[PDB]
C-alpha cells in the first residue's frame, strides 16, 4: 500500500491487520521471509520490521495511469536536467 | 550459453555491400547470408561472413528460401581457403526482426549447434549502438504453451585486431576526432547515455498508453515486472545518504584543490622564465 | 508580553515554544549548481586560453 516512503512498519499494523497476538507476527513474518515473498528485515528495541521487498503482483489499468504518472514525471526531469548539462557546456565539450 | 560475442568491422560492412548489391529493388528484399564465427569460449567471436540468395513474400511469411547448394559451395570455398574460419550463424538487415525470424534460426540450427541470429541496421537513426543479435530458446509457459521459443538478447561488441584497426582508422582521418580529447569524451558520454535514457523512456511510454487503453495484449508478460522495476527506485535524499556525499565529495574536491594549487605555481615558472629572458636579451641587444 | 510577544502568562508563568525548525537538509539541493561548478571548472580549463 505505501510506496516505501516509510514501509519500516511497526508490529502493530500487523497484529491488527492480522489480527494475531504480538508475540506471533515475529514468528509470522520470519515465515514469510523464509519463503521468499518479501525481504524485509526485523528490529526489537522498537519491533519495527522494516520492509525491502515485494513480489511483483498483478495490477490494472489505473495502476497503469499512476504508473504512467511516474513514468512521464520522471522522463521530464531526466530529459530537463540533461538539458542543464548541455545548456552549462555548449562549446566546451566541442 | 555464450553470453557475448565480439564481431569484426569487416563484417556490418561486407553485409552493406550487399544489401547494396540487390539494393536496386529498393520496396523490400531482406538481405541475408551466413554468419563464420570461433568457437572461442562461452563468449564467442565473429571474423568472417557471406551471402546467400534469399527472397520472400509480402503476406504469409513462411515463403523464404536460403540456396543450401550456394552455402555448401561457397562455404566449401571459404573452407579451402580458411579452416581457421567456420560458420557460426546467420544475419539480416531487418530494421526489426520478423515473425518469420525464428524459421531461419530453425532451418540452420543443424550446421550451426546454434546459428545465431545478427540483425543489422542500414540507417541505424538511433545513435546508440547498431547491430545486435539474438539466440532462439524455449521457454514454455504457465499458460499452457507446447513449446514457448523466442529469441534471446546477447551482448555484443565490435572486434579489433592490429592490422584493421590500422587500415580502419587511416580512413577515419577523413574526419575530425577528438579520442584523446581529455574531459571531452566523458561529457559526450553522459550526453550519448542520458539520450538513450530518454529515447527508452518514450518507448515503453509509447508501448504503456497503448496497452493501457484501446487496444492491446494486457499479457503478464513484463506488466509487473517492470513494476519491480520501479521497485528499486533509490530514495536519494533521505537520512545518512547525505553523509554518504559529504563525506567523500569534499575528499576529492581536497585532491582537486591540491591539483590547482600546483598548477598555479607551475605555470608561474615561466612568467620568471619568459620575464627575465625578454629583459635581459633586450639590455644586452641595445 | 501577551499580545506582543508569546509567552502566555495563564498558570502562574511565561511559557515558551520550540521556535525550532525540524533540520530540514536536503544537501541534493546544490547537486545541480555544483556540477555545474565542475562544468565551468572544466569549461575553462579546456578552454584554449
Amino acid at each position: 500500500t505505501r510506496p516505501a516512503n516509510h514501509r519500516q512498519l511497526t508490529f502493530e499494523e500487523i497484529a491488527k491487520s492480522a489480527k494475531i497476538t504480538v508475540n506471533e507476527v515475529e514468528l509470522l513474518v520470519m515465515k514469510a521471509l523464509s519463503v521468499g515473498l518479501v525481504k524485509g528485515s526485523i528490529d526489537e528495541v522498537d519491533k519495527r520490521v522494516h520492509m525491502t521487498w515485494v513480489q511483483p503482483r498483478v495490477l490494472d489499468l489505473q495502476q497503469i495511469k499512476g504508473m504512467k504518472d511516474r513514468l512521464e514525471f520522471w522522463c521530464t526531469d531526466v530529459k530537463s536536467m540533461e538539458m542543464l548539462v548541455e545548456h552549462q557546456a555548449h562549446d566546451i565539450l566541442t | 550459453a555464450v553470453q557475448k560475442v565480439v564481431v569484426h568491422p569487416l563484417v556490418l560492412l561486407s553485409v552493406v555491400d550487399h544489401f547494396n548489391r540487390i539494393g536496386k529493388v529498393g520496396n523490400q528484399k531482406r538481405v541475408v547470408g551466413v554468419l563464420l564465427g570461433s568457437w572461442q569460449k562461452k563468449v564467442l567471436d565473429v571474423s568472417n561472413s557471406f551471402a546467400v540468395p534469399f527472397d520472400e513474400d509480402d503476406k504469409d511469411d513462411s515463403v523464404w528460401f536460403l540456396d543450401h547448394d550456394y552455402l555448401e559451395n561457397m562455404y566449401g570455398m571459404f573452407k579451402k581457403v580458411n579452416a581457421r574460419e567456420r560458420i557460426v550463424g546467420w544475419y539480416h538487415t531487418g530494421p526489426k526482426l520478423h515473425k518469420n525470424d525464428i524459421a531461419i534460426n530453425e532451418l540452420m540450427k543443424r550446421y550451426c549447434p546454434n546459428s545465431v541470429l545478427v540483425i543489422i541496421d542500414v540507417k541505424p537513426k538511433d545513435l546508440g549502438l547498431p547491430t545486435e543479435a539474438y539466440i532462439s530458446v524455449e521457454e514454455v509457459h504457465d499458460d499452457g504453451t507446447p513449446t514457448s521459443k523466442t529469441f534471446e538478447h546477447v551482448t555484443s561488441e565490435i572486434g579489433a585486431e592490429e592490422a584493421e584497426e590500422v587500415g580502419v582508422e587511416h580512413l577515419l582521418r577523413d574526419i575530425k576526432d577528438t579520442t584523446v580529447g581529455t574531459l571531452s569524451q566523458r561529457i559526450t558520454n553522459q550526453v550519448h547515455g542520458l539520450k538513450g535514457l530518454n529515447s527508452k523512456l518514450l518507448d515503453i511510454r509509447s508501448y504503456l498508453e497503448k496497452v493501457a487503453t484501446g487496444k492491446l495484449p494486457i499479457n503478464h508478460q513484463i506488466i509487473y515486472q517492470l513494476q519491480d522495476v520501479f521497485n528499486l527506485l533509490p530514495d536519494v535524499s533521505l537520512q545518512e545518504f547525505v553523509k554518504a556525499f559529504y563525506l567523500k565529495t569534499n575528499d576529492q574536491m581536497v585532491v582537486v584543490y591540491l591539483a590547482s594549487l600546483i598548477r598555479s605555481v607551475v605555470a608561474l615558472h615561466n612568467l620568471i622564465n619568459n620575464k627575465i629572458a625578454n629583459r635581459d636579451a633586450e639590455k644586452k641587444e641595445g | 508580553y501577551a499580545k506582543k510577544r508569546g509567552w502566555v502568562l495563564g498558570p502562574n508563568n511565561y511559557y515558551s515554544f520550540a521556535s525550532q525548525q525540524q533540520k530540514p537538509e536536503d544537501t541534493t539541493i546544490p547537486s545541480t549548481e555544483l556540477a555545474k561548478q565542475v562544468i565551468e571548472y572544466a569549461r575553462q580549463l579546456e578552454m584554449i586560453v
